[PDB]
């Protein structure tokens, strides 16, 4: 889920 | 009696002494002293010289950036014209009728300014909703084989405009009203005389109901989900150090954007239950400018939030501000 974390801007 | 009523106004001040004016036509000076009102000119100064350039650079930055324009970040922009519509729809007025002791504006003026006044704020609190449909969506997935795209990222704008039109024109066409507020300079929703001819017991429990206890459910449940997903995914994977990283540091952002919500619109919420209810009482001027203070600040700490602590905007500012290259 790292990635969908970097695009909603959370990490 | 603690007030005095007028055809489109309601001073929270007796007038046995004959004292009180229309807010549209004299100085209100016999509720608050002059300095006070200097005093609220001097914070809608802070919100200005704050709340324009953080929401502009926001705007400005998304233009020189390619990697800002994206589907995810359609609603980011979106609270930046929003806290722009609380600033000169609203804090640029009220800077103005300050300094005159009453709003010059007249009843147009009243609803205008209360029309983008409230708009603006609506706009911003249901975008921080739609945020986190989105980021509930994307990361939680609770949907099989689902692609967050731009058509949906559309669909979210235009949601908040139509939730925050079906909360400031009622108002325009007969639903409640726009009256001028505390120390008479902004004018905003009734909420303080039970009048009749518009339904303004109506209103404000539909505007608690729809407009705050339901994107509070929205909030907690979406941001609920996603703390949840984000832990269980990493007790699964406990041997990557950055997952675990992560999650620590989305857990605290989402107890950020959780409390800074419940301080922006709660002390708005319980003083206007309690004026709402116990009605009629000697409010004063001062005691009605409190949730305000926290409600109209959310221009200023919302883009710190949400823009300023995300690390892609936070680099193409610095990038922006120090001439291009750092
Ligand atoms: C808070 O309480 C204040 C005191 O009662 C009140 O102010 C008064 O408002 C009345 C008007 O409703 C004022 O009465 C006028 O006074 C002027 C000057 O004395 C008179 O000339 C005028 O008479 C007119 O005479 C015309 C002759 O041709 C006639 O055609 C007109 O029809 C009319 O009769 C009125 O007598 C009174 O002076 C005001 N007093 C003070 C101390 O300001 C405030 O309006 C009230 N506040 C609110 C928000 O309602
Ligand atoms: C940033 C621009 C602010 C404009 C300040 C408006 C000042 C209001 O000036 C008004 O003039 C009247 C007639 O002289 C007087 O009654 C008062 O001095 C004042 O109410
Ligand atoms: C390119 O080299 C850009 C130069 C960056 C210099 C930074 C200067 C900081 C100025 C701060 C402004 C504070 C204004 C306070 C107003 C009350
Ligand atoms: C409708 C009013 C004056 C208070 C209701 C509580 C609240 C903060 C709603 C935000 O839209």
């Amino acid at each position: 889920i790292l990635e969908n974390l970097k695009d909603v801007g959370l990490f | 009696m603690n007030g005095t009523e007028g055809p489109n106004f309601y001073v929270p001040f007796s007038n046995k002494t004959g004292v009180v004016r229309s807010p549209f036509e004299a100085p209100q000076y016999y509720l608050a002293e002059p300095w006070q009102f200097s005093m609220l000119a001097a914070y809608m100064f802070l919100l200005i010289m704050l709340g324009f350039p953080i929401n502009f650079l926001t705007l400005y930055v998304t233009v020189q950036h390619k990697k800002l324009r994206t589907p995810l970040n359609y609603i980011l922009l979106n609270l930046a014209v929003a806290d722009l519509f609380m600033v000169f729809g609203g804090f640029t007025t009220t800077l103005y009728t300050s300094l005159h002791g009453y709003f010059v504006f007249g009843p147009t003026g009243c609803n205008l300014e209360g029309f983008f006044a409230t708009l603006g704020g609506e706009i911003a609190l249901w975008s921080l909703v739609v945020l986190a449909i989105e980021r509930y969506v994307v990361v939680c997935k609770p949907m099989s084989n689902f692609r967050f795209g731009e058509n949906h990222a559309i669909m979210g704008v235009a949601f908040t405009w139509v939730m925050a039109l079906a909360c400031a024109a009622p108002p325009l066409v007969g639903w409640s009203r726009y009256i001028p507020e505390g120390m008479q300079c902004s004018c905003g929703i009734d909420y303080y005389t039970p009048h009749e001819e518009t339904n303004n017991e109506s209103f404000v429990i539909y505007m608690f109901v729809v407009h705050f206890i339901i994107p509070l459910i929205v909030i907690f449940f979406c941001y609920g989900q996603l703390v949840f997903t984000v832990k269980e995914a990493a007790a699964q994977q406990q041997e990557s150090a950055t997952t675990q990283k992560a999650e620590k540091e989305v857990t605290r952002m989402v107890i950020i954007m959780v409390i800074a919500f419940l301080i922006c619109w709660l002390p708005y919420a319980g003083v206007a239950f309690y004026i709402f209810t116990h009605q009629g009482s000697d409010f004063g001027p001062i005691f009605m400018t409190i949730p305000a203070f926290f409600a109209k600040t959310s221009a200023v700490y919302n883009p710190v939030i949400y823009i300023m602590m995300n690390k892609q905007f936070r680099n193409c500012m610095v990038t922006t501000l120090c001439c291009g290259k750092n």
